[PDB]
């Protein structure tokens, strides 16, 4: 569908498609690698040098 | 160059690093194009589809999760991928349908999230087409 | 009837021309069908009946012209 | 055929419109421009 | 409102005016030649 | 006082009673009438920059404005079935095109002289191609001038007659059919459609005439 | 009278030429419909009814030509 | 008189073919509308009234050819 | 007075043939408008007056053919 | 019958133009075929019978023009 | 004399048929300008004058047809 | 018998209009062929046979039109 | 002399049709020029001249047709 | 004796229009050749002989109708 | 006598229409040339000689039409 205006960017669209393949992958294919791909614990702070601190926004 | 070489790679592990190929299917935004030898340099977006790697051994298929199909004038086919469809073990109907039904509920949650949800449902239906 | 029959014959001959449009109709309907199916295999099943209806109606128009040309003959 | 009181009169009409526009409402549009310009300052 | 701020009325609009005058001289003789009355 | 002259008096009677006869609020707004012409005045003023701009676009602005006003007003009240619009001859529209071209060249011949003949050869077309291009260019200069005048007047004539011709058919239809219903309102429906078209086309063709006469002014003042 | 009916038949035959328009019009309408439906199946539901309406209007112009030919036949 | 009416008939018949151009014009307008709505579903609401306008203009030209044929027939 | 009137009518018809090009032209200009605005939603205000102007040009072209027809009618 | 025979000949000559449209239509169908197979060589087998059917339907117009011309002549 | 004027009328009418191409030409020119502004909105100012140039040239063709028709008339 | 033979001359001359369609059909099939070969250098071995076959099918209409013109002549 | 001048007028009217092709051709040349310039602003300087010359003599073809019509008139 | 040559001239003149389609078809073949050469400079050796063959073949198609017109004239 | 000259003139007028195809063809040749040089400027040097060659070939077809018209006249 629309991922530029309706979505965010091609990167987000591709990441959602990859998460689609990984999460919908069959049981025997599931391993530690796909768990790490699913795992995401980044925090977006966006340091307020002037202003606009995002305060550890979750990934 | 002699035939075509395919650099099909996945971030967990590369699939092909220039292996000689008899013919490549590249389901793209416009449509799949068969590149097998020489051809012209091209840049193109790989829509989620079955990138079947036809070879003299067998015509093994792979459903891509997305990428870019680009061609170099030296008969080079650089296909960058993320997640493949190994043979047919990738097929799992129940969880695909479960994700499609459970998350189409949030297909109208919030602009960007809603659009990404609809896109993921669409690629799940693409997998269902690959499910056979 | 001399002039009348002459005009009827030439009228049928000139009414024959609607087959041009009927043929172009069928032809580009099939051409677009070919392009679409070659660009997408799955959509072939759902685009085939639409093309069927399209050239069926084009041939119906051609048949209308054929009928009008025929009545000028008999 | 008949042209006397229309074409010469047409250019006279253009002159009259020229007056009543460029001497009246062009200065009016300009005057509101500069008026609000000095209103800000 | 109607405060007359001088603007070009005739200084630069002369060529079309003299063209009109050159038309006028001949413009009435054309009707005279093709009277047909 | 011919039909042309009395119509021309009616034109100026309407002209003054839109913007000259409001003149009371001492503001830029206060009457939606004022918003109307300044909208048109701004559309042509920015168009004057976009087509004539660079040294003297505002110098020659009024002629394009006055001509656009002249065509605009003459096309507004032209739909009524008894509109004897512009004497049903429209010969002056040709005359306006002739004088506009004739003034255009004198400005070109005054401002360029012999250089005006260099306009027939814009960029290339060398000596073997010079006679062919100067023939096409010079004949074109006559060509679009006469075409501009005839196209506007004829369509106004065409629009006025297709008012009457269809109207006579409606008179025939409403007189013959006894009890049915779909015989006269559909012809009335086309009359409603064909009148909107004639009203519409006059508006744009006035704009087209405004753009065209602007376009020829560029060629006179600027050589390319 | 003989020439009158002769030219009436000629006029009907030459008025039947207008079906070329109906034919290649449904042609190009269905070609665009095939292209659009093959582009993405989602737009098919929105695009089909107006394509059918356009077919109806083009063949209505063709039927106008046919009717005027009929008037030049009876 | 006979040849005059005959010429009226054939002239009307030849003038009828403006409906060909009307139909092709409306067809190409609808084809562009189809392509636009397929490529950009959002632009459909912006382009549809314009498409109706263009349809109306082309069919008006064709219908006017029809009335030209009508006036050749009955006049 | 007979043959001249007949040829006048025939010339009027074969000059009315001219509106075909005008209709096809206005339609294709507007089709280009459709495609341009569909690809670029932000260019509508820029391209709409241009396409309307091209419309007026082609319609005045067809109206010129129409006038050439009328001069052989009245 | 003499002028009837002459008009038969001229009407047959007029009616023989439909093969123009038949050939141009089958050729545009073939052009779409070859463009599609150039894009996707895998769809060639699927598009072969549909395109043959489209060719036959397009040539049906030329066949109808032939039978009209034959009726005009014999 | 009467046949001379009759052929004058028909020659003017058949001279009128050369301006459909002028209409189609100015139309495709404006269509290409719309397409180009869609692709390259910035280049519109540079590219516009050639549109009017091509319009003037095709209108010159159409009024050459007009000149032939009118000289055939009066 | 001069009039029938004159009319068959006229009909044979008219029958030679299908050359337009035959030539443009050969043209379009070869044009799409050359475009596909240039864009896909490795598709020639399978497009050339069907390209020639489509060319022959297109030329069938033209050769048939010339044959009927010849039989009208003789 | 009556029929001679009559058919001279008819031939001139038919001959002036070349301006249709001239206009269509110069317009397709302009369309390609605009498309290329919008797609490639840098190419404008080196694509202007031969385009100018090409539509110039494409118009010269219609001018030759007009000259044939002229000699038919005179 | 006059109507026969008159119709010979008429038939030849209406046959001459066949070369129109032949020429435009030759040139559209050539246009696609230009497009292919531009989109693939390395394909010229393969595309030139086939395009020349299509040229000569459409030319023969037109010239056969030209010969038909010639035999209408002088035969 | 006079009928022969009349048909000669009308045949030359009809033959003059043959230049339309030449114009459309030469113009489409330069149109593709413009598009190609706009795509890649490097191709212009290697396409210009054969481009003008095909141009002159279409012009030669048009000149053949004009020469047949002339030998009709003279």
């Amino acid at each position: 569908s629309a991922w530029r205006k309706a979505g965010i960017s091609y990167a987000a669209y591709l990441n959602v498609a990859a998460q689609a393949i990984r999460s919908s992958l069959k049981t025997e294919l599931q391993t530690a690698s796909v768990l790490n791909r699913s795992q995401t614990d980044a925090f977006y702070t966006q340091y307020k040098n002037g202003t606009a601190a995002s305060e550890p926004t979750p990934i | 160059s002699s035939g075509l070489k395919l650099q099909f790679a996945l971030p967990h592990e590369t699939l092909y690093s220039g292996s000689e190929v008899t013919q490549v299917n590249l389901p793209a935004k416009s449509g799949r194009i068969g590149v097998l030898a020489n051809h012209v340099p091209t840049v193109e977006q790989l829509l989620p589809g079955v990138v079947e790697v036809m070879e003299g051994s067998n015509s093994k298929k792979f459903f891509i999760s997305g990428g870019f199909a680009t061609v170099q004038p030296d008969s080079q086919l650089c296909v960058t991928a993320i997640e493949a469809f190994p043979l047919e073990s990738f097929s799992q109907e129940n969880i695909k349908n479960l994700l499609a039904e459970a998350k189409k509920n949030v297909s109208s949650s919030d602009a960007r999230e809603a659009a990404e949800a609809a896109i993921q449902v669409e690629v799940l239906e693409n997998l269902q087409s690959v499910l056979k | 009837m001399q002039l009348v029959l002459a005009a009827k014959y030439i009228g049928a001959g000139i009414s024959t021309i609607g087959l041009l449009g009927a043929g172009i109709g069928i032809a580009i309907v099939f051409a677009a069908l070919i392009n679409g199916v070659s660009r997408n295999p799955s959509i072939k099943d759902t685009v085939f009946p639409m093309a069927i209806l399209g050239f069926a109606l084009s041939e119906a128009t051609g048949l209308f012209c054929l009928m009008v040309s025929f009545l000028l003959l008999f | 055929f008949y042209f006397m009181n229309q074409l010469t009169y047409g250019f006279l009409l253009m002159i009259t419109l020229l007056i009543l526009f460029s001497q009246f409402f062009l200065p009016m549009i300009l005057r509101l421009y500069v008026s609000r310009l000095f209103i800000s300052k | 409102m109607l405060k007359r701020f001088p603007t070009p009325i005739l200084k630069v609009y002369w060529p079309f005016f003299v063209a009109g005058a050159a038309v006028y001289y001949g413009m009435s003789k054309a009707a005279d030649l093709s009277s047909n009355t | 006082l011919t039909t042309f002259s009395l119509y021309t008096i009616i034109v100026l009677l309407v002209i003054t009673s839109l913007y000259t006869l409001t003149n009371n609020n001492n503001k830029i707004i206060g009457s939606r009438w004022l918003i109307s012409q300044e909208a048109i005045y701004d559309t042509i003023m920015n168009m004057t920059k976009g087509q004539i701009g660079g040294k003297n676009w505002g110098l020659y602005f009024p002629m394009i404005f006055t001509l656009f006003m002249f065509i605009f007003i003459a096309n507004l009240i032209s739909m009524i079935p008894y509109s004897f619009a512009l004497s049903a001859h429209l010969v002056f529209i040709i005359s306006l095109s002739i004088v506009i071209w004739l003034g255009n060249t004198i400005l070109g011949l005054y401002k360029h002289g012999w250089v005006f003949f260099s306009l027939f050869v814009p960029a290339g077309t060398p000596l073997p191609l010079v006679p062919l291009l100067v023939i096409i260019e010079t004949l074109s200069y006559f060509a679009r001038a006469i075409s501009l005048g005839l196209r506007l007047g004829s369509n106004i004539l065409a629009g006025h007659l297709l008012m009457v011709i269809l109207a006579g058919l409606t008179f025939n239809f409403m007189l013959i059919n006894l009890f049915t219903l779909v015989f006269g309102f559909v012809p009335l429906a086309m009359i409603l459609a064909i009148m909107m078209l004639e009203f519409a086309i006059g508006i744009i063709q006035g704009y087209v005439w405004a753009i065209l006469t602007a376009s020829y002014l560029k060629d006179a003042v600027y050589l390319h």
